[PDB]
C-alpha cells in the first residue's frame, strides 16, 4: 500500500541517525529499495540509519 | 604553350656584354561520460 497505493505513515521517533544517498537529478532514480531495506531491517532491538 | 610563347619572345629582346538515457531528446546512451 504505501508503495504504489496511498498510504503515507509519519513514524515518531524524536531523533535518530541518519544517512545520505546523493544522485544525478537529471537522471531517473527511485528510492524504494533504501527504504524498503530500512523497513525490513527494523528490529524490537535495532534500527539502522 | 603560353610560358613558350612569352620566352621566345622575349628570347628575341635580349644583349649581351661586348667581346543510461537523456530526457532532452530521448538518445540513449551507455557511459556517465557519454551523457555529459
Ligand atoms: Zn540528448
Amino acid at each position: 500500500w504505501i508503495k504504489t497505493g496511498e498510504l503515507r505513515i509519519r513514524i515518531e521517533m524524536g531523533a535518530y541517525p541518519y544517512m545520505l544517498h546523493y544522485y544525478d537529478p537529471r537522471q531517473y532514480a527511485n528510492a524504494w529499495n533504501l527504504t524498503s531495506a530500512w523497513l525490513e531491517e527494523i528490529t524490537p532491538t535495532s534500527i539502522p540509519s | 604553350p603560353m610560358s613558350t610563347r612569352i620566352a621566345e619572345a622575349t628570347s628575341a629582346i635580349v644583349s649581351k656584354h661586348p667581346a543510461y538515457q537523456c530526457h532532452v531528446c530521448s538518445a540513449v546512451l551507455f557511459s556517465p561520460l557519454d551523457l555529459d
